[PDB]
């Protein structure tokens, strides 16, 4: 039933604001933690339990921690509108940043802050009776997100063991960039993330900018739009735990159905009825139209074209007024298409889910109100193209040791760069080998 | 995260007075020291530059040092002079004589213990110390010699903190003093070991900014010191206000310097608009980016078109889209690709801050690490060698006690700095 | 419900229009300040002469 | 040439400027009434304000020292020369330029009754965008030099613009002025006093036993000893003002300042209305009688 | 689809001032720059010529260049002069001396970089750039030399856009200057290489228009510049308003030029009629076509009856039937068949636009490509050869640095242009 969210660094805290705004408005908890209800009977509504626990006075409080090394963003959360919702202990802040250095987060500064984080996670886990995973939001381009995210995932993986850890990760875009040292941090992050995560969802800001320009009519988008879209995706994936439906899907079913081999746990995400209010009155939104939408490359939230690879598994989440016969007819029609190909060892390529609760509309939001939506996460060999361009940029910088003196001075051996680069090279070879048709090797 | 300022010599104290006027205005501090601001956002980070006196008062974290009290009496007589703590004014009893050796060896060792005592007293009061900020000229006498002495002592005492310097260097044409090459060469020698990051400004470039861009009929040193105070207060803006993509002096240093000797940077500030053409152009991100890279708006005599950019940084203030920033920096790098060093895939860092300077809708400050800086040092070295061969004024310095071997060492070190810049300047795809 | 969504969008449009008018007024003010500075300089020169 | 309306304006300026019934005007009145701040060249910033006095002397003194003053004809032909010089001006339009330059230089029109300050916008109109945020100044007329000498005492930035000056009685409208309206007349500055950021109330009377007030417009840093007796009588602390029987409060509105607002404030926008509607929807679904979109909890 | 205007020299600045008055009137822009129009159709294409400055205002996308500021100060003093952006005025400090070589080599190369910088800054601001529009005289000094220099640079930097010119060329009858043939010959040599389409006007033709058609007793240059501004604003009118059969500068060029050297065109504008006569004749399509083809109304000294039409284009403004246009163009082609080149089956393109110029119900502008244009160049070449054999004034040009070989090249190139037109004239075949 319940899940605990850990937000690290700047992207993770700002995405957390959008997520908790959506979860509050969807369940109906007031910004001060209240929950008005005028009927004295019919209070048996446990759905909040997945994200909130109630105190003996009836206040609701959310199952989240906010972790950052600079104070400004969490102090902005402390003085904002949701001041009374969070317990002040949950908003954790250090004194100084990791200065875009993975080495400062991992070796020098995160070792001091990590034990407080583990004590907080323990304090959450003691107020639980059926934890079935952690949701983690972070970007691998920055210093504290990379270093402390790796250190915290390692400690969580030793202490809690088999419990699932699901990551939503913002990778450095292939040509949009914000800092020079992004390749080193992204390679070193990916090395740790390979061993210590159960499912990793990949996002690229360049794709969400393209989607917001083409489908929505926004000329000058800003991070609040992207974060609201991400919150909607997470709400769609966790809706299967919280509301009634025809075919429910527990979070363990995603990992069992989408991951064929233990290293192949990186998934693509897309969302279908991204449409504006003015467009919404011009179109019907049947099951087959939105099912066709999640497979168009114009719908992807990562800059990769799945037509350059083969699908291994697809998980289709339908929410709203949908009938199973229409889902079956849509999936059979998609299967007929010639630009969609599955590896010959995966005959039953699809998993379906159907939930009755339609997606919520947020007062300041930019999405239209729609009666049904579908969200897709899929595992495909095309992602190998995403790693190769990062590897080329890392090789370009590392050939002249362009910035290594900061990392070696702050405490890391130069050997660690070569180890991580060879391990990610082996991951690229794994994705090359797994995609070879068995009919060719006889 | 608090910065301590040091102001040295006449130029440093004069620039400092305007800087503390600008900062006190931006945070709404009256010259009596009383808070008069109009939003809580002003108060909540006042600690960064001010210390708290008992019930209301604010004191500016600055040490004023000079060898003749004329300047300190002028700043104390100024409109904001009262704000400064009296014990923070350090002065001697005889002048530097425009001589580096006097400032370094004779009056320097006499005063230096009292400045370190004051800076440590000021430093140890902070709960966590961020870098120091120092303003001085390299062409003067007490500024160059005692400033670099103090910098060396602070680097011994605080090697884990940040050291940041703003430095004025003599134009080859506006000669106010005959012995400028000696003071400049010895100061650059001190700076390349001691400093973490040093910014260089030509007074000739500020005159060309004023005359061509602002078309001022009768500029004064108040205008030049206002331009400098504008850039100085802009670099720290992300330290002390919220924003969508925070940045920090240490993050700038980590992203700008590929190798530890290459730490000298150019400065510019974009939204300078002429006195009679303001109704004709609205502020926008294309306008700021186009003005920001125009060499008319750069504060050194060397022009970027004769060199190549290793790295650059832009700090934006105001409510603006990240999409416009990222796509502008990509388009500028792609369209002018020959002027960007090719073994780095993206040379520009961006940062965005919510709170603009008062009375402007938007502003950007630009920091650039460009090899054309070698032209300033080469010019200073030519002028130094021409005089030294014949011993033009050397007896003053030798009479103070310097060995002649110091001049050849300092010349060799500056020549090696020029060579290091020159190799990266002229590389090509081969 | 999408009707009410459109209404809120219209309100936001009006607010940003007000902000634009504010910024235009600020630009005019800064031009006036520069003119005042020039006036003071000319007065000082005339007094000298 | 001059249009008949301009002739009427010139006649009004001459008559209002003329003391006694004699058809002569002293040169001191010419010097005192003339406004240099509205001179076109000075406003654009290419002429010094002291140069206007020499021009006035050059045009007027030759007859002023001879006939003891200036008649109407010399004044009219002065304005004829004014129009002739404005004909070759750089402005796109000519009639409006002459009209408003005459109005500006000769200080005619409608002025706030105390201290004679020219308003920027109509007093009955609520403050616009920028002026709703810029602080105003407290000003009162000097007494050692009589009214009409255009010398005033000024205290800077002590009045919020949250109210409208049209609601005040006509004899107190000029007590508060914007910084841009102080140009063109002598000012004497006063010193503040050390205090915290508190906001203070302004009260007055319109009939014996009846009082009216405006809440929280004066900063607590106005030093009461420097002000005259009456002016510090009208300023009183808030709860003491509240305790006064039969008091009316002028409507005040606070406006947002678009210079000091953050990006994260965008998140919690319009949420209480949506959450109220959501709570109503969920309780309606719980009670039954819902046939369309229904809540699907547990 | 944005147009950039350039106005060069005295003639260019005066024509530009009147043109921007007519265009600002047609779109209802106040001389303060505020939009005050009364239909959305006016607002919806303002972008084509204006950029939007903050709080309402529009600024016209034009660069003004001249070598002595007398004219520039006169245009700034005019009734609409204030609208122009101050930074768009480029001027030097000494005159062209009425000498082509000075304007091309000495003051040209000195000033041109600031003009190219302004033109690039202005061009790169458009979201999609349509062709350039160029106005200049060939008889002057800075107009001919620096105008053709700038045209050559713009053709190097933007070869895929359109380059369009309106050009004033001297007369054998009413010359203002003795050395006109050199400046004209060298400028026509430069133009025939650089330009895409060029229209030529004789001042003698504007005097005959003013005196004969409008019956003005004492015409002034304002009337001539009004006629020119009328045709200039007419050629682009279909670009910027709706219509039943849209047209574009590129479509005109593609339909008028059979071969790339044959790009010099004659102009006329039809609803010209005196205030006394206007009560006697209503507007109709036959009346406009008859006036439009009358050689009395054409703006060159050469007469069409001495040549042949290769191609022609007519742009109609107003709400009108397509039937009247097609049958009129067929009837004129059939009845006068000896004056049309026989290997093209239909020589006239038509276009129709809904919105007429203010106060006229309908209007047409005519562009014609006729071989009789060769007579003007031959006449100029005759006067040049008469002057050149005796080295009449050559020492000025040779003293600037020119080789005499340029003069023989320019003469040969102009003679070949005349020969090519004469060959295509070839009355009859065999
Ligand atoms: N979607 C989204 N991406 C963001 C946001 N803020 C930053 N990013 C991206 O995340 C990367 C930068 O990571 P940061 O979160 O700033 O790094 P950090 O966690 O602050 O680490 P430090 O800089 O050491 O404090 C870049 O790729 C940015 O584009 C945001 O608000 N939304
Ligand atoms: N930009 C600027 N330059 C200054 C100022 N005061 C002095 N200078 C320059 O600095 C040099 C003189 O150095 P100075 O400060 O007097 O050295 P000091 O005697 O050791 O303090 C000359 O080049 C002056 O032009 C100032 O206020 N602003
Ligand atoms: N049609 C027309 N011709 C002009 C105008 N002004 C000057 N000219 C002619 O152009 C030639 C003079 O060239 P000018 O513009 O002075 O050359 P510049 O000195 O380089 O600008 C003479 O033949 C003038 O008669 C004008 O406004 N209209
Ligand atoms: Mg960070």
């Amino acid at each position: 039933r319940e899940a605990i969210c850990i937000h690290i660094g700047q992207a993770g805290c700002q995405v957390g604001n959008a997520c908790w705004e959506l979860f509050c408005l969807e369940h109906g908890i007031q910004p001060d933690g209240a929950m008005p209800s005028d009927k004295t009977i019919g209070v048996e509504d446990d759905a909040f339990n997945t994200f909130f626990s109630e105190t003996g006075a009836g206040k609701h409080v959310p199952r989240a921690v906010f972790l950052d090394l600079e104070p400004t963003v969490v102090d902005e959360v402390r003085t904002g509108t949701y001041r009374q919702l969070f317990h002040p202990e949950q908003l954790i802040s250090g004194k100084e940043d990791a200065a875009n250095n993975y080495a400062r987060g991992h070796y020098t500064i995160g070792k001091e802050i990590v034990d407080l984080c583990l004590d907080r996670i323990r304090k959450l886990a003691d107020n639980c009776t059926g934890l079935q995973g952690f949701l983690v939001y972070h970007a691998v381009g920055g210093g504290t997100g990379s270093g402390l995210g790796a250190l915290l995932l390692e400690r969580l993986s030793v202490d809690y063991g088999k419990k699932s850890k699901l990551g939503y990760t913002v990778y450095p875009s292939p040509q949009v960039s914000t800092a020079v040292v992004e390749p080193y941090n992204s390679v070193l992050s990916t090395h740790s993330l390979l061993e210590h995560t159960d499912v990793a969802a990949m996002l690229d800001n360049e794709a969400i900018y393209d989607l917001t320009r083409r489908n929505l009519d926004i000329e000058r988008p800003t991070y609040t739009n992207l974060n609201r879209l991400i919150g909607q995706v997470v709400s769609s994936l966790t809706a299967s735990l919280r509301f009634d439906g025809a075919l429910n899907v527990d979070l363990t079913e995603f990992q069992t159905n989408l991951v064929p081999y233990p290293r192949i746990h990186f998934v693509l995400t897309s969302y279908a009825p991204v449409i504006s209010a003015e467009k919404a009155y011009h179109e019907q939104l049947s099951v087959s139209e939105i099912s066709n939408a999640v497979f168009e490359p114009a719908s992807m939230m990562t800059k990769c074209d799945p037509r350059h690879g083969k699908y291994m598994a697809c998980c289709l989440m339908y929410r709203g007024d949908v009938v199973p016969k229409d889902v079956n007819a849509a999936v059979a029609t998609i299967k007929t298409k010639r630009t969609i190909q599955f590896v010959d060892w995966s005959p039953t390529g699809f998993k379906c889910g159907i939930n009755y609760q339609p997606p919520t509309v947020v007062p300041g939001g930019d999405l239209a109100k729609v009666q049904r939506a579908v969200c897709m996460i899929a595992n495909s060999t095309a992602i190998a193209e995403v790693f190769a361009r990062i590897d080329h940029k890392f090789d370009l910088m590392y050939s002249k040791r362009a910035f290594v003196h900061w990392y070696v001075g702050e405490g890391m051996e130069e050997g660690e760069f070569s180890e991580a680069r060879e391990d990610l090279a082996a991951l690229e070879k794994d994705y090359e080998e797994v995609g070879a048709e068995s009919a060719d090797m006889d | 995260r608090e910065i301590v300022c040091v102001q040295a010599g006449q130029c440093g104290n004069q620039i400092g007075s305007k800087f503390w006027e600008v900062i006190s205005d931006e945070h709404g501090v009256d010259p009596t020291g009383t808070y008069q601001g109009d939003s809580d956002l002003q108060l909540e980070r006042i600690n960064v530059y001010f210390d708290e006196a008992t019930g209301g008062r604010y004191v500016p974290r600055s040490v004023l040092i000079d060898l003749e009290p004329g300047t300190m009496d002028s700043v104390r007589a100024g409109p904001y002079g009262q704000i400064f703590r009296p014990d923070n004014f350090i002065f001697g009893q005889s002048g530097a004589g425009n001589n580096w050796a006097k400032g370094h060896y004779t009056e320097g060792a006499e005063l230096i213990d009292s400045v370190l005592d004051v800076c440590c007293k000021e430093a140890e009061s902070c709960d966590c110390l961020q870098g120091f900020q120092i303003c001085h000229s390299l062409g003067g006498g007490t500024g160059s010699g005692m400033g670099t002495l103090l910098i060396s002592k602070l680097r011994e005492q605080y090697p884990d903190r940040i050291m940041m310097t703003f430095s004025i260097i003599p134009s080859p044409k506006v000669s106010d003093t005959v012995v400028e090459p000696y003071n400049t060469t010895l100061s650059v020698h001190q700076l390349v070991e001691n400093s973490d990051e040093s910014m260089c400004i030509d007074n000739e470039a500020l005159y060309d900014i004023c005359f061509r861009t602002l078309k001022l009929t009768t500029p004064t040193f108040g205008d030049l010191n206002h331009l400098v105070s504008a850039v100085v207060s802009g670099v720290t803006c992300c330290l002390r206000f919220p924003g969508q993509l925070n940045s920090d002096l240490r993050k700038l240093a980590v992203n700008l310097v590929p190798f530890p000797r290459l730490h000298f940077f150019m400065m510019g500030f974009a939204p300078l608009t002429s006195r009679g053409s303001q109704q004709y152009r609205g502020l926008s991100v294309p306008e700021l980016t186009q003005q920001m890279f125009d060499a008319k708006n750069m504060m050194q005599a060397a022009d970027p078109r004769h060199g190549r950019y290793l790295t650059a940084s832009a700090l934006f203030r105001g409510r603006m889209s990240t999409k416009e920033v990222d796509e502008q920096m990509l388009n500028v790098q792609n369209k002018n690709s020959s002027y960007f060093i090719e073994w780095i895939p993206n040379n520009i860092k961006s940062s965005v801050c919510d709170i603009p300077p008062k009375g402007l809708k938007m502003a950007v400050t630009f920091i650039g690490n460009n090899t054309c800086i070698q032209e300033m040092f080469r010019r200073v070295g030519e002028q130094f060698t021409l005089m030294f061969r014949r011993k033009a004024f050397l007896h003053w310095y030798t009479g103070e006690g310097m060995d002649e071997m110091e001049f050849t060492e300092a010349e060799s070190n500056m020549n090696d700095l020029v060579s290091e810049y020159q190799q990266y300047q002229d590389a090509t795809i081969e | 419900a999408r009707f009410e969504q459109l209404a809120l969008a219209e309100r936001r449009k009006e607010e940003q229009q007000r902000e634009e008018e504010f910024f235009a007024q600020q630009r005019v003010e800064e031009n006036r300040l520069a003119n005042e500075r020039a006036q003071k300089d000319l007065e000082e020169d005339y007094i000298r002469k | 040439m001059v249009t008949p309306e301009q002739a009427a304006l010139i006649e009004g300026a001459f008559r209002s400027m003329d003391r006694d019934g004699t058809g002569l005007v002293r040169l001191e009145d010419i010097f005192r009434v003339f406004d240099d701040s509205r001179h076109p060249r000075v406003r654009d910033g290419e002429l010094a304000p002291a140069a206007t006095r020499d021009m006035l002397m050059h045009q007027f003194g030759a007859t002023a020292q001879a006939h003891g003053g200036v008649s109407f004809d010399v004044f009219m032909r002065f304005h004829e020369r004014m129009a002739e010089d404005a004909a070759v001006a750089k402005v796109n339009d000519k009639e409006l330029f002459l009209t408003d330059t005459i109005i500006g230089v000769w200080r005619l029109g409608t002025l706030l009754q105390p201290t004679l300050i020219r308003p920027l916008f109509p007093v009955n109109v609520r403050p616009s965008g920028l002026y709703a945020t810029q602080y105003m100044s407290l000003v009162w007329v000097d007494e050692v030099a009589g009214p009409g000498s255009f010398v005033v005492h000024v205290v800077r930035d002590v009045v919020r613009p949250i109210f409208s000056r049209g609601d005040l009685p006509p004899q107190l409208r000029g007590m508060f002025a914007y910084p841009t309206e102080l140009a063109g007349m002598k000012i004497i500055e006063e010193r503040l006093q050390i205090a915290t950021q508190r906001w203070l109330d302004f009260v007055w009377e319109y009939e014996e036993g009846k009082h009216a007030a405006v809440p929280g417009i004066i900063s607590a840093r106005v030093d009461p000893d420097t002000l005259p007796q009456y002016l510090r009588d009208m300023i009183v602390e808030h709860d003491v003002a509240k305790a006064i029987p039969s008091l009316f409060f002028v409507p005040t509105s606070v406006a947002v300042n678009p210079m000091y607002k953050r990006s994260s404030e965008e998140y919690g926008y319009g949420v209480p209305e949506e959450v109220k509607r959501m709570s109503r929807w969920k309780d309606l679904t719980y009670s039954g009688q819902a046939c369309g979109l229904i809540y699907h909890g547990r």
